[PDB]
């Protein structure tokens, strides 16, 4: 609905705030995974025996 | 059709940057470092050490002499293998 | 596809050890936030002005 | 926790809304391969390092500290005896010097 979006524009930057917060959470999760698992810069391998 | 409806309502799930296989690869690298090099790889270059000598170093860390580990090496290895098997059985047999 | 890191096969054997013969004194930086900007809002003046 | 490497000390620095820690750490470098053994068999007794590790450069056996290469002669002062040579897996035969031996010999 275009008319709904036009009425939604009167409320300001609520949509931008919600998108920014979700984007921050989304990058935060990847940062969490990097912090926990990507703690070595060398990929070590076990000997064949 | 829960996922389809959630997608269709303007909510989109974004894939993790690290895929499960790469996270598994990172865990494999950490396991290879801690097994072949002990704690050396975490503090600098990976220095190879035999695993019984590494376990003896860890025994010294908790205040037990090296001889206790070396004399009872087969018993300690059997206990560790049994414990790992018990861990796999416990995870497979418990829903919670 | 992103590279996790450089492959480094450690030469593990049952009777060989690697001993450091030298050292590097490395200084590294760690930045930690401690405080934020302290904000006070006059609720009546913000919502209603005068 | 306090930098990459074995932590030696840290220095605090003020920053706008924050702190910067300069972590001074010890990083091992220029590592060298050595042949290692868990214990030394001498006179039917097993000798274990008191604080170090047994290393071999190819022909001779020494005891050195784990985090830096400083080879020293294997004596009764830096090793301790626990048991015979029949139990430890990978024990090698080498002599263990006695400081008291030249003293009572002369
Ligand atoms: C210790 O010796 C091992 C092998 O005896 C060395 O490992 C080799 O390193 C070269 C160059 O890095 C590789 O091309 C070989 O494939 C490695 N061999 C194995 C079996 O991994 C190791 O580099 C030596 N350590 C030092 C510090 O020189
Ligand atoms: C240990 O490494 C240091 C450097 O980390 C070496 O010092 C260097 O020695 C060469 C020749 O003696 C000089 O040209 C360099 O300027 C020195 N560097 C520094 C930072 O002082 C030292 O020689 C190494 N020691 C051993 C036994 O390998
Ligand atoms: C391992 O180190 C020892 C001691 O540093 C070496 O023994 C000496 O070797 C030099 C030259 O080869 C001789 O002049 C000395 O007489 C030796 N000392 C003793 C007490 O015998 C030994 O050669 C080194 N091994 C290798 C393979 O380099
Ligand atoms: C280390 O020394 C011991 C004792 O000198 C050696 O054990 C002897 O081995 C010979 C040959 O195999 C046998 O005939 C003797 O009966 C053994 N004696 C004892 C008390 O066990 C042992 O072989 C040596 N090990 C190495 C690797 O040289
Ligand atoms: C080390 O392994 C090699 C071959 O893998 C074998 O010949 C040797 O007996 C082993 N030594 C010890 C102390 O286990």
């Amino acid at each position: 609905s275009t008319e709904c979006s036009n009425l939604l524009l009167q409320y300001g930057s609520f949509c931008t705030q919600l998108k920014r917060a979700l984007t921050g959470i989304a990058v935060e999760q990847d940062k969490n995974t990097q912090e926990v698992f990507a703690q070595v810069k060398q990929i070590y391998k076990t000997p064949p025996i | 059709d829960l996922i389809c409806a959630q997608k269709f309502n303007g909510l989109t799930v974004l894939p993790p940057l690290l895929t499960d296989e790469m996270i598994a690869q990172y865990t494999s690298a950490l396991l290879a470092g801690t097994i072949t090099s002990g704690w050396t790889f975490g503090a600098g270059p990976a220095l190879q050490i035999p695993f019984p000598m590494q376990m003896a170093y860890r025994f010294n860390g908790i205040g037990v002499t090296q001889n206790v580990l070396y004399e009872n090496q087969k018993l300690i290895a059997n206990q560790f293998n049994s414990a790992i098997g018990k861990i796999q059985d416990s995870l497979s047999s418990t829903p919670s | 596809t992103m590279s996790l890191g450089a492959e480094n096969s450690v030469a593990y054997s049952n009777n060989s050890i690697a001993i450091p013969t030298n050292f590097t004194i490395s200084v590294t930086t760690e930045i930690l936030p401690v405080s934020m900007t302290k904000t006070s809002v006059d609720c009546t003046m913000y919502i209603c002005g005068d | 926790f306090c930098g990459k490497g074995y932590h030696l000390m840290s220095f605090p620095q003020s920053a706008p809304h924050g702190v910067v820690f300069l972590h001074v750490t010890y990083v091992p470098a220029q590592e060298k391969n050595f042949t290692t053994a868990p214990a030394i068999c001498h006179d039917g007794k097993a000798h274990f390092p008191r604080e170090g590790v047994f290393v071999s450069n190819g022909t001779h056996w020494f005891v050195t500290q784990r985090n830096f290469y400083e080879p020293q002669i294997i004596t009764t002062d830096n090793t301790f005896v626990s048991g015979n040579c029949d139990v430890v897996i990978g024990i090698v035969n080498n002599t263990v010097y006695d400081p008291l031996q030249p003293e009572l010999d002369s």
